């Protein structure tokens, strides 16, 4: 067979430097273990400094912090500060009461 | 031998600012006399053909190497002293001799410049140098550093690649064939030549003789080739060729424009063991850029 | 920091040079100036690195196989070679500064003259010296070194190096000048050497060479120009080989006691 | 700042083991010193000497002046190594494994 | 004093670094200073750090973050492999060139205001170059600056009525120009980001000046041949070039006309084979990466 | 910022059932393939000849082959050895 699963091969980006270890299975496993959604902050409005309570009339943004059924995600998952989690939950509950979410 | 004489090099007179009287004797007069004698003791045609002819005629032959080693050593030495005129800097024999502390001085070749070609009217040479080396501070640094790196005998050349890698009717039109694509710096060691058309491929040619001779002895032995001698010799030959090819074809030649001598013979008498960089600094301030601009071919404006 | 070794009877060396070979000015250039020049450059190249704690001979062996450390190798080889040359041409290795000894008559030992006959097909020492002078003039166009070396087979032979070529490690002997033309026989030697270096299994691609120098002659311009002049290097090599210190050269031949 | 501007200077190995701090006799009028490598610290000590001697007033100007001295020394060394390798191969030096070859094998 | 000595100690020379020792993102340049120990010191677990490195470590190169921690261990990784990437780049003898034809950053050039005609582009970059700034510290750039700029009102309320009164009575198209110049002229004396942390040129990867030719026993080298590896068996999606692994760098390989048939045959194991490449050019991007372009030299 | 959770002083640091990677038996995977091969191409179909030959060799002497991959985890040995050093407990 001339085919390998993507999970068993690492694609080295262009312009990056590499070591011989980057072709091993250890690199594959190490990349899985340390795979965190750290790029969310730059794409996370609520981790930028905006007040989540100003989005109570924008269900599309709020729908990014609820599950498929509408359950607000725990702070352990959202990664927000205590204040933003508190404000975000209020925004979602207010949005639900207005009839938008 | 007036055949190897320059009008600015007069016995008994010093090249002011670079060589003293005792330093110009040893460097040039006492040195050409030896090389001439050795060239006259190897070939009887020394006083018959031009030096550059001997260099390109007896080349690639191991039996005539001594004719070409002395012939190309006297050519390089003349071509180096030809572009030197002198400087207003204090005479080398009146300055204190640099000691060990010189090795700790920081070179200032990236902050200041001096004796640029354009300042003397050679405007076409300055534009070419800026185009190929980026600037005249980059050129000066890459030229003084390349020569300073040479440990023993050698020359640092300012060359101009010839854009006639076609090989068809080559060397038939003294203008259509004298066209330079880009300028470069090249280092030669001992009796090495900066042309590269009469020497390129020597190792590949000798490599192919060795493999054929070994292959014919193997046939006498009666062997079934090898698993990776045909794939290793092939790779060695494929790399030897791909590394000597030109942009279009494989005829890459170079036109000597300038040459700085790195041999200790030139600078040891006047500057001492620690004064090679001082020698190279005074050499830069003693280059007549007119002679260099004259040698410069006409740009190949295919662009 | 690599410092220039102190030489025996240094006050005499700075006043009357080396009798019959170099003058006071000539010896200041070759040793007091050039050796300082080399050691300072070696310190600048190796300071802050592991190589600073190793003697020059060990540095050249460690760096012999590393292409991009050739600059360090050249400096280490030159420093070791220069003190090998300055050591066997020195009036007396012992420091007779307070003994004011002026009678040092050193002559080839019996073991040295026996190995010369064995390895040179019965040729005498005088004839071998003529071959050494000839080899230097025809094989070293520019700078280099002339060595009389002994190999693992107890055979003395003559090796010439271009610029800073070590006698200990054949891949870096630099005995062939590839700037000029080479015969098919020389290309075969180079091709055979390359094959030997490729048979080594070590990840550093290094081979075993047990060659050791016995006599060293500096063929650099720093040693002869000032006293002999351009073109007179054969008169310099003749004087060096005729005024060698044989207490040092004899001690370099392994006896086995 | 220096290692933020020159990230690849980090790739040059540094030895933290001291020899004898008391023996350091350095004259920082020049950047090169006998006994120590040329590295980022050479630039910093040169910058301090300039500000200490009051040749320059602003730290930025002294730092920039030292940086150029550092580039010149770095360029002379990059050429000495390239040329030394080229000159050796031209005299018949042979090398078993190059750095590129070492990486391929690993 | 002891404080003076400490500031100059070899440990002080290493700049503070807390970047993750285990980073799984894109690596473009070295992030940690390599520490080297001699063989003699390695035999005694001496690295010049606070504590002995465990004897299990056989490498002579490491990278560390903290000398000591609350876990009573040193935070280090026994690797020094970014040095071999730099030395392999040096062996390829390809000088780094500017694709924009900018001045060489390693030379003290006499520059002029040719690019200074964008005073309003960069004077406001100080407040507009705030991509990753706090929502309130960036807001402190609005009141803190306003007071500073508002302190020059009297100076600009007299200079403008003494040097360009016509514009004040005709149009503000030129007044805005005099404002941008005024602040810059009154800010060049100031020190706002007087130290620039941007990478300077190659960042130290190469100090080689373009122009020099490589002499070889077989003549001057015209094309640099370097062994490499093809990573993917299908060109980069959306790009007309494949990717190769040459000397610790990932390059974009351009093929003459066709792709060798070993590609289809090998498939996803193409990286298992070594090909010969030619390095066309090498460029440096602002992120600090090296843009190496290669060409798959195929036996012909 | 990622919340670090620090444990109180503990009588032990131990994994109740350390996980181990148990490589699959080569003979059982061969049997699972042969059984599938017969499900598609049919029982005794000539397409499964190689599978049958391989299975016979795998199980010829031992029906599960030479099982020589037994392993035990060392996490509990290291965890108990290093806990006192790395727990960050204040001095006595």
């Amino acid at each position: 067979t001339k085919k390998i699963d993507q999970s068993l091969s690492k694609k080295l980006p262009k312009g990056t430097i590499y070591d011989p270890f980057d072709f091993s299975m250890g690199r594959i496993h190490l990349d899985r273990k340390y795979q965190a959604n750290k790029n969310s902050n730059r794409n996370d409005i609520m981790k930028s400094g905006a007040n989540p309570l100003e989005f109570y009339a924008r269900p599309r943004i709020l729908s990014r912090y609820v599950t498929s059924t509408g359950r607000i995600q725990h702070r352990d998952i959202t990664g927000l500060s205590a204040k933003n989690q508190r404000r975000l939950s209020k925004a979602i509950r207010r949005c639900q009461a207005i009839g938008l979410m | 031998s007036t055949r190897y004489a320059l009008e600015h090099l007069k016995e008994g007179a010093p090249l002011k600012g670079l060589f003293s009287i005792e330093g110009l004797q040893k460097a040039w007069f006492d040195r050409v006399k030896y090389l001439d004698a050795k060239l006259n003791d190897c070939t009887n045609e020394a006083q018959q053909k031009p030096l550059e002819t001997l260099i390109h005629e007896n080349s690639k032959s191991a039996s005539k190497k001594h004719i070409v080693n002395y012939a190309s050593s006297l050519y390089n030495l003349k071509f180096s002293m030809s572009s030197l005129q002198g400087c207003i800097r204090t005479p080398p024999e009146e300055c204190p001799r640099l000691g060990p502390e010189a090795l700790l001085q920081t070179p200032d070749f990236n902050r200041t410049i001096s004796n640029e070609p354009l300042t003397t009217g050679n405007e076409r040479l300055q534009a070419a140098l800026i185009s190929s080396f980026g600037s005249l501070m980059e050129f000066r640094t890459l030229l003084i550093n390349s020569n300073l790196a040479i440990s023993g005998d050698g020359f640092t050349w300012l060359v101009a690649r010839r854009q006639l890698d076609k090989r068809a009717m080559r060397n038939d039109m003294p203008n259509r064939d004298i066209e330079y694509d880009k300028l470069f710096i090249l280092n030669t060691y001992n009796a090495g030549t900066p042309f590269n058309f009469s020497t390129s491929g020597v190792m590949n040619e000798l490599n192919n003789q060795y493999t054929n001779m070994e292959k014919q002895r193997a046939k006498e032995a009666g062997n079934l080739e090898d698993s990776e001698m045909t794939a290793k010799q092939a790779k060695t030959k494929f790399i030897y060729e791909t590394q000597q090819k030109g942009f279009s074809g494989k005829e890459v030649s170079y036109i000597p424009l300038l040459a700085i001598d790195a041999s200790p013979k030139t600078w040891l008498t006047d500057y001492g063991v620690f004064g090679k960089r001082e020698y190279l600094e005074r050499v830069w301030d003693s280059i007549e850029w007119k002679i260099v601009e004259s040698r410069l071919p006409q740009r190949t404006k295919i662009q | 920091i690599h410092v220039v070794p102190k030489l025996p009877n240094s006050k005499a060396l700075l006043q009357n040079g080396v009798p019959n070979i170099l003058s006071s000015s000539g010896f200041k250039t070759v040793w007091f100036d050039y050796q300082r020049y080399l050691c300072d450059k070696l310190t600048l190249a190796t300071a802050g690195q592991s190589l600073e704690s190793y003697y020059p001979f060990h540095i050249l062996l460690k760096t012999a196989g590393n292409p991009l450390q050739s600059n360090i190798f050249n400096l280490a080889s030159s420093i070791h070679n220069n003190h090998l040359f300055v050591e066997n041409i020195l009036p007396s290795a012992v420091e007779h500064g307070t003994n004011s000894n002026a009678v040092v008559k050193t002559e080839p030992s019996r073991l040295f003259l026996s190995k010369i006959k064995d390895s040179f097909n019965g040729s005498d020492w005088e004839v071998v010296k003529e071959e050494m002078i000839y080899r230097a003039e025809n094989e070293v166009l520019g700078q280099g070194w002339l060595f009389l070396v002994e190999n693992n087979e107890k055979k003395l032979f003559i090796l010439t190096s271009n610029n800073n070529g070590t006698p200990y490690y054949f891949p870096r002997n630099q005995s062939f000048d590839l700037n000029s033309a080479i015969s098919i026989d020389e290309f075969a030697t180079l091709k055979q050497m390359k094959e030997l270096i490729g048979k080594s299994t070590k990840l550093n691609g290094k081979v075993q060479d047990w060659t050791m120098p016995i006599i060293c002659v500096n063929l650099w311009d720093h040693a002869y120009l000032h006293d002999y002049g351009v073109g007179n290097r054969s008169k310099y090599v003749k004087n060096v080989l005729d005024n060698l210190n044989w207490s040092v050269v004899n001690n370099r031949i392994f006896s086995g006691i | 700042l220096f290692y933020k501007q020159h990230p690849w200077e980090l790739s040059r190995p540094k030895i933290l083991v001291e020899n004898e701090i008391g023996d350091e006799n350095y004259d920082w009028s020049h950047m090169l010193q006998i006994g120590r490598p040329l590295d980022g610290e050479s630039v910093i000590q040169r910058t301090m000497y300039l500000i200490k001697t009051k040749q320059y007033g602003d730290m930025v100007e002294a730092y920039d002046h030292a940086r150029y001295e550092f580039y010149a020394l770095r360029m002379q060394e990059e050429t000495e190594q390239q040329v030394a390798l080229e000159e050796a191969e031209m005299f018949g030096s042979l090398f078993g494994v190059s750095a590129i070859e070492h990486g391929i094998q690993k | 004093t002891l404080a003076e000595l400490l500031g100059r100690s070899r440990i002080a020379q290493v700049a503070n670094n807390h970047k993750p020792l285990t980073y799984t993102g894109k690596k473009f340049h070295p992030t940690h200073q390599i520490i080297e120990t001699k063989p003699s010191t390695l035999y005694r677990q001496e690295w010049g750090l606070k504590s002995a490195i465990p004897s299990k470590i056989k490498s002579r190169y490491l990278v560390y973050n903290d000398l000591d921690t609350l876990e009573r261990i040193t935070t280090f990784e026994p690797r020094g492999g970014t040095q071999w990437n730099r030395l392999r780049f040096q062996e390829m003898g390809v000088p780094i060139v500017s694709n924009i034809g900018r001045q060489n950053p390693f030379f003290k050039y006499i520059s002029r205001p040719e690019d200074e005609s964008h005073a309003k582009l960069s004077l406001f970059k100080e407040m507009k170059g705030d991509t990753d700034i706090s929502p309130a510290a960036m807001k402190k750039r609005l009141k803190k600056i306003t007071a500073l700029i508002r302190s020059f009102q009297d100076e600009f309320k007299e200079w403008l009525v003494e040097n360009h009164p016509d514009e004040l009575k005709l149009n503000s198209n030129k007044l805005e120009d005099y404002v941008v110049k005024f602040l810059n002229k009154k800010l060049e004396t100031k020190t706002n980001k007087k130290f620039n942390t941007e990478i300077i040129g190659t960042g130290g990867l190469s100090y080689s000046l373009p122009g020099k030719l490589k002499n070889s026993p077989n003549g001057v080298i015209q094309r640099t041949v370097v062994p490499g590896r093809i990573l993917n068996v299908v060109k980069e999606n959306n790009d007309n070039k494949w990717l190769a692994a040459i000397g610790g760098f990932v390059a974009d390989v351009v093929f003459f006309q066709s792709p060798p048939s070993s590609f289809n045959s090998m498939g996803d194991f193409i990286r298992m084979k070594t090909f010969l490449f030619e390095i066309l050019e090498a460029s440096m991007e602002k992120n600090g990466s090296v843009s190496m372009h290669a060409r798959l030299l195929e036996p012909q | 910022k990622p919340p670090v959770y620090r444990l109180p002083p503990l009588p032990r640091l131990k994994v109740k059932k350390p996980i181990i990677r148990q490589e699959a038996n080569k003979c059982l995977v061969l049997m699972s393939n042969l059984l599938q091969c017969w499900s598609s191409y049919g029982h005794m179909s000539p397409k499964c000849a190689g599978l049958v030959t391989e299975l016979k060799s795998c199980t010829s002497e031992s029906a599960l082959g030479k099982r020589n991959n037994v392993q035990k985890s060392n996490i509990n040995y290291h965890a108990a050895r290093l806990y006192d050093r790395i727990n960050g407990k204040p001095h006595d």
